């Protein structure tokens, strides 16, 4: 269990993984060429989860970069860390898919997706023990949504015994791009339901909400919902990234995290919401605040099956673990009764950029079936009237394929109630 | 914010104590089955201490002593007192009594009383039959169960003629302090008491149930057939010339104090993982010569209707926020 | 209390103090084995057919 | 002269022997280099330490311990460790692949791959002993090679040195420092298949010794390394007759012997003192009665429970330092006295002393101070029970509703497996309650 391969698909994915890495070569003291100037040993003892090491002292991401267009990864490649991923792991089309699941999945991504799984396999047959996939990508348009579900079952075909991650961005009307948002995100659904392990559910209504309300952003730009999809990627992934007992690789947390396969979709947060000194008991008090989660889901509308947290920073642990104690049973209602001792709390002393302490939420919540309430929603009134389905049926698609994949996310919402209902 | 559980719907006593948590604002009930609880109020019967204190950020605290059985059970007690160097065989304050399975020492000595003409009425129970003849206890008893001295001569209320126990209310909290309710209750018997009739079992059990139904006089001198100690203390004065401190309470403190010390090694949660309290009710005898004899202890024991609200805010005071406190004049006296 | 079976040597001693008088085989074993391993491939052969 | 091989399983297990290999280094005075200046015979002899340690014609003194571990990084630190050169590389194996905290990935998945390459190494080491007695095997009870793994190889063991003893020493999980929500299944799985292969088992819980080191140790929050040096503190203890000149428990036959009268209760309760911190700096020494009634206080057992509300069937007391038998007796007196200790009535109310003199060592620079005397008092009581009925309904909590069966079900194991080991565990717990408790 070391290397992970990461692979960005779509304008959201690629953009979102951009920042990313960024974000996680600052931590690991890696600059825009790939060399490494950091200060801590600390910084390199688990840099080979990320990161290839090559000629020299260099160090290369092990990410793949896909689009069905040039421009977005024409603006990582121009970007400030451009020129640190590998030239031959940049595979884009020209056609574009459209914002259309349909040419995602099934023609235009059909037609690139074997040159991904080229590089894929390129990048895995050079590593140590192959941990497993992370994916980024939206739900709402078309190559992400598509041609990375796509990917993923290709992915799920050759290497059926690794782990599959997925950090997935809900479509909302508040973000939107196009109203066939819902479809796409319906059909990706499925998908995700049948081959991930662990998703990531990065809701852009959240994500809005953070920006306006909290951090006093009247204008939200898709770079301010990044920034905060950036500091959760790196908090969710520190367990990964740094020496730790607790969640340190992708399959453990997956033990940890999924207690039936199908409900493995997690709402993630962070603490302090930034755009200076922040106490533990404030750190954990704000963590576990709904006003805090990337899904816009009221914790308080359903039950925890597991929860993370992860603290970074130089902080008490004792007071850590008395917070953490005090949250879990002073709200003991909201953590189900049959699955015991279901948080687990862990403390890296490297904080993130910017901060001299920040805490990471990860919860397995039955709440997150609002946001797939809210997705059927958006999806069933216009397939009531057929509206919109020309542009798939266009590519080959037939109505009963959306039939199914709505009654597959009625089922996923049924199993959750279930579970909060237990 | 306190947590607590309750899984003793059928206690009265704790009922009254789990209102009382919450009208405080302070404390909040918990599903029975959760294990993040400040307070257990726990089961009669196979309350899981082994499941008590573990649980990580929780000072855990229940209202019973693991072990305690050992002095609230007839057998046990029996035992316990036999066998206990502290109280001995010699114990003056517990009738004679012996353990018998459905038998040769409590044959031994109704024979030294046979042949020596003395009163040789026992009485026999378990967890009735009253008889001067062994034979028919023994044949009772087969169709575990004690067999003990009946005490022939108990004091005698006027008018009425008529029998009593009393019952004392005990708590002990965390730190094995010992306290006494300041308010007992006499259990009285309606029926003239008749030395020559043990075989109408009215005026010869004074257990509240038993008097409301077979007793025709229920509720005539006292309501119900319940005396308190203003009234029986000032019926002492009045007729033998004595306090009801002075005559009966000095020994009913001595008696508490020796069984409860006696066990104390054997359930004491000084340094256990969790604390204990309990609520004890002792049943006492006395005689004509003003000679208090304990009957048996209570382990789960209900109050007098009219002090319910008194003992349970003491409970909630001296055994509940002394470990779990909120943001003179006490109803105990405490026996050290 | 008596005690007994006092031995001393150069480094301790020992004794007793009384208070008061009173398999599977190896080809079962790689039968499970290879049980659990065939139900494992029967899972990941239903797997690749979904998957075609 | 007869040897014991060792065998460390998981991130636990590898630890705590590092600890433990650490503390005999110490108390037998060798060197990181394995060189022992007091040792006259040079490549061989059948001294008393040689039961753990073989020799080799240059005067290194080797460990007689193979490290197994599914993962490589902390099998690692031994190798580059203080202490690397006293361990050949055949004796640390390692895979690439761990068992992700699941029992059947641990036992079906991986440890068919690698159970012939560790028992290959241990045929290595049992082809050096003249007279091998057996194996003491440390491993957690939550982790997925520490259980899986660990069944497996005691299976196999059994198998192959039929006749051989085999002693644990198992981590039992606490929730302050675990790493996974399925180890009461994992615990409840492994100690279903071992109970048949292991003749006498040393729980320790996670829970006692992180207490212990946060209420006398004065360590606001304990980490492993804390832990372990107390652990392996105690396992010196029971090791201690097996390395030294004496006469009580001298062959891991006589554990069972002194210990365990009926082969399912195999698990005595562990009770240690005292604990001291180094940093108190002005410290009252303890006589031989203070320690020995400490022996019956819970706070400082291995595991949490209350023995006078079980019944006792054997107990042994292991005194070091400055202990006389007199003062050993005056203070059994004092305490049958005033406390509870009450045995089953087909058993002796007796004790079983031995004294070894050397008072116990202490790692340079760590946490325990060092005291003139100390006691482990080991006793086969029927309370330790309550920690099978803690775990037990854990496991009944999660698995009434089969959470993280799949995990399980996907290694290739059956769902029966589960309820088939949940019925050995309620057949124990009545074991335990037929032994211990009177109507
Ligand atoms: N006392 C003590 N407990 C430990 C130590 N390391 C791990 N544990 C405990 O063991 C349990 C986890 O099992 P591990 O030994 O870490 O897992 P493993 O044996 O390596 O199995 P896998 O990692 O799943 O392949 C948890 O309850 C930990 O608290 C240690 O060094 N000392
Ligand atoms: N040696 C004795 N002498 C005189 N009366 C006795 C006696 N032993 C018992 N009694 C009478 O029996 C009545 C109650 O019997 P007992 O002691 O068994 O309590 P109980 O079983 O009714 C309540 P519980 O068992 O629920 O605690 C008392 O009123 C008492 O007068
Ligand atoms: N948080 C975030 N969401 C984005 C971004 N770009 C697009 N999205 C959303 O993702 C959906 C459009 O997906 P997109 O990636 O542009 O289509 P694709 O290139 O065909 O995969 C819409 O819901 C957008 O609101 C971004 O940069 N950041
Ligand atoms: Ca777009
Ligand atoms: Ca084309
Ligand atoms: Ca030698
Ligand atoms: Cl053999
Ligand atoms: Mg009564
Ligand atoms: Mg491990």
């Amino acid at each position: 269990m070391r290397e992970i391969v990461h692979i960005q698909a779509g304008q959201c994915g690629n953009q979102i993984g951009a920042k990313f890495w960024e974000v996680i070569s600052d931590e690991h003291g890696i600059d825009p060429t790939g060399s490494y100037h950091g200060d801590s040993d600390l910084q390199l003892e688990r840099i080979n989860v990320y990161y290839n090491e090559a000629t020299g002292n260099k160090y290369v991401p092990r990410a793949i970069l896909v689009d069905l267009e040039p421009g977005t990864m024409d603006s990582v490649r121009s970007g400030p860390f451009g020129q640190i991923f590998r030239p031959d792991n940049f595979v884009f089309g020209q056609s574009g898919a459209g914002n259309n699941w349909a040419k995602g999945h099934y023609t235009e991504g059909a037609e690139l997706v074997d040159s991904v799984l080229d590089v894929v396999r390129k990048e895995s047959e050079s590593c140590d023990c192959l941990q497993g996939f992370q994916l980024t990508h939206s739900l709402g348009g078309g190559t992400g949504s598509g041609m990375g579900t796509l990917l993923i079952s290709k992915i799920r075909e050759e290497y059926p015994d690794r782990i599959m991650n997925t950090f997935s961005v809900m479509p909302s009307p508040k973000v939107s791009d196009t109203v066939v948002e819902p479809y796409n995100a319906t059909l990706s659904v499925h998908q995700l339901v049948e081959n991930t392990d662990e998703t990531y559910c990065i809701d852009n209504e959240a994500l809005y909400d953070i920006c306006f309300r909290t951090l006093k952003l009247t204008t939200p730009t898709y770079g301010d919902l990044n920034h905060l999809v950036s500091a959760t990627m790196s908090g969710v992934t520190t367990c990964l990234r740094f020496p730790g007992q607790l969640n340190a690789d992708l399959r453990k947390l997956a033990v940890n995290m999924v207690p039936f396969p199908r409900l493995h979709f997690f709402m993630p947060g962070f603490a302090p919401l930034t755009s200076r000194a922040l106490t533990v008991p404030e750190l954990t008090q704000q963590m576990f605040d709904s006003k805090n989660m990337m899904a816009a889901c009221d914790p308080r509308h359903g039950r925890y099956l597991t929860v993370a947290a992860i603290f970074r920073g130089r902080m008490s642990m004792k007071e850590v673990d008395e917070q953490m104690l005090n949250v879990q049973n002073k709200n003991s209602s909201y953590f189900v009764e049959w699955i015991p001792n279901n948080v687990k709390t862990a403390v890296c002393d490297i904080p993130p950029r910017g901060l001299k302490m920040s805490a990471t939420f990860i919860g397995n919540s039955t709440a997150i079936q609002e946001l797939f309430k809210r997705i059927s929603e958006q999806f069933t009134a216009m397939f009531r009237r057929k509206a919109f389905l020309h542009w798939y049926t266009g590519e080959g698609m037939d109505e009963m394929e959306f039939t199914e994949a709505e009654s597959n996310m009625n089922d996923l919402v049924s199993e959750y109630q279930q579970y909060q209902d237990a | 914010m306190y947590t607590f559980v309750v899984r003793d719907e059928n206690s009265s006593v704790y009922a009254e104590v789990s209102r009382l948590l919450l009208a405080t604002g302070q404390w909040k009930r918990l599903r029975k089955d959760n294990p993040r609880f400040n307070l257990m109020l726990g089961e009669r019967n196979r309350l899981p201490f082994g499941r008590l204190g573990h649980e990580p950020g929780l000072v855990q605290l229940v209202n019973y002593y693991r072990g305690a059985d050992k002095l609230c059970r007839k057998a046990s007690l029996v035992k316990l007192i036999k066998t206990s160097p502290e109280l001995s065989e010699s114990c003056t304050w517990f009738p004679e009594s012996y353990v018998i399975y459905p038998r040769e020492v409590f044959l031994a000595a109704y024979n030294r009383r046979r042949e020596g003409r003395e009163g040789n009425v026992w009485i026999a129970k378990s967890s009735i039959l009253i008889s001067s003849e062994a034979s028919e206890l023994l044949d009772f008893i087969d169709e575990v169960h004690v067999i003990q001295k009946y005490l022939e001569k108990p004091l005698l209320l006027e008018p009425g003629h008529r029998k009593f126990d009393i019952r004392s209310w005990v708590l002990v909290d965390h730190l094995y302090n010992i306290y006494l309710y300041r308010e007992g209750v006499l259990r009285t018997s309606s029926e003239p008491y008749n030395s020559a009739n043990f075989q109408d079992k009215t005026c010869h059990l004074t257990n509240h149930c038993i008097q409301k139904e077979y007793s025709k006089n229920y509720g005539r001198y006292e309501e119900g057939n319940e005396m308190f100690f203003e009234e029986f203390n000032q019926y002492l004065m009045d007729a033998l010339n004595t306090t009801l401190e002075n005559s009966i309470l000095l020994q009913i403190k001595h008696i508490i104090r020796s069984c409860l010390m006696c066990i104390e090694p054997a359930i004491s949660t000084k340094h256990l993982h969790y604390q204990s309290f309990q609520l004890f009710g002792f049943d006492f005898m006395v005689d004509e010569e003003l000679k208090v004899w304990l009957i048996e202890v209570n382990g789960a024991p209900a109050c007098a209707q009219k002090l319910y609200a008194e003992l349970c805010q003491g409970i909630v005071d001296v055994a509940i926020s002394s470990v779990f406190p909120l943001a003179p004049t006490s109803i105990f006296i405490k026996l050290h | 209390m008596e005690v007994i079976e006092l031995n001393k040597c150069t480094s301790g001693q020992s004794f007793e103090v009384i208070l008061k008088p009173p398999d599977p085989s190896l080809e079962e074993i790689q039968k499970k084995l290879e049980a659990a391993e065939e139900r494992r491939k029967y899972q990941e052969a239903e797997l690749l057919k979904h998957l075609a | 002269m007869r040897e014991c091989i060792s065998i460390h399983v998981g991130q636990a297990g590898v630890q705590i022997g590092n600890a433990c290999w650490e503390l005999y280094c110490l108390e037998h005075g060798i060197q990181p280099d394995g060189q022992m200046p007091s040792d006259k015979t040079i490549g061989g002899g059948d001294d008393s330490f040689n039961t753990f340690f073989s020799e080799t014609g240059a005067g290194k003194h080797v460990p007689r311990a193979v490290f197994v571990d599914l993962e490589p990084t902390v099998i690692d630190e031994v190798r580059t460790g203080t202490y690397r050169q006293l361990f050949h590389p055949e004796q640390l194996i390692t895979g690439k692949e761990d068992a992700a905290n699941n029992y059947a990935r641990g036992h079906y998945t991986i440890g068919k791959e690698i159970i012939d390459l560790v028992l290959d190494r241990i045929r290595k080491l049992a082809d050096q002993c003249t007279g091998l007695q057996g194996f003491l095997v440390f491993h957690s009870f939550g982790g997925g090679t520490g259980s899986g793994f660990t069944s497996l190889l005691m299976e196999r063991l059994s198998v192959d040195y039929g006749k051989k003893s085999k002693l644990e020493f198992s981590i039992y999980p606490a929730p302050q420092v675990s790493t996974a929500v399925v180890e009461p299944y994992n615990s409840i799985l492994t100690t279903h298949t071992t109970l048949e292969h292991s003749d006498c088992a040393f729980m320790v819980d996670n829970e006692a010794i992180y207490d212990i080191c946060r209420r006398n140790l004065d360590i606001e929050r304990p980490t492993y390394t804390n832990l372990n040096r107390l652990i392996s503190q105690i396992v010196s203890s029971i090791t201690a007759s097996l390395r030294f000149d004496g006469a009580l428990n001298v062959d891991l036959t006589e554990f069972q012997t002194n210990l365990v009268p009926y082969p399912r209760i195999h698990f005595p309760l562990a009770t240690y003192a005292p604990v001291i911190s180094a940093e108190k700096a002005y410290h009252e020494q303890l006589s031989v009665a203070e320690i020995t009634n400490a022996c019956f206080e819970p706070a400082n057992q291995m595991v949490k429970c209350d023995p006078r509300h079980g019944k006792y069937m054997a107990c042994c007391l292991l005194y070091r330092g400055d202990v006389v038998p007199k003062d050993v007796n005056a203070a059994i007196a004092t305490i049958k006295t005033k406390r509870s200790i009450q045995f089953v009535d087909w058993c002796p109310t007796g004790f079983k002393v031995g004294i070894n003199y050397q008072p116990p060592t202490v790692v340079p620079g760590g946490d325990l101070a060092k005291v003139q005397r100390a006691v482990c008092m080991l006793s086969n009581t029927t309370a330790i029970a309550e920690a099978w009925a803690r775990l037990d309904h854990k496991f009944d909590l999660m698995y009434a509703k089969r959470a993280f069966v799949h995990w399980y079900v996907g290694e290739g194991m059956e769902e029966g497996e589960f309820s088939e080991a949940r019925e050995d565990m309620a057949a124990l717990e009545k074991d335990y309650e037929e032994v211990g408790v009177d109507s």
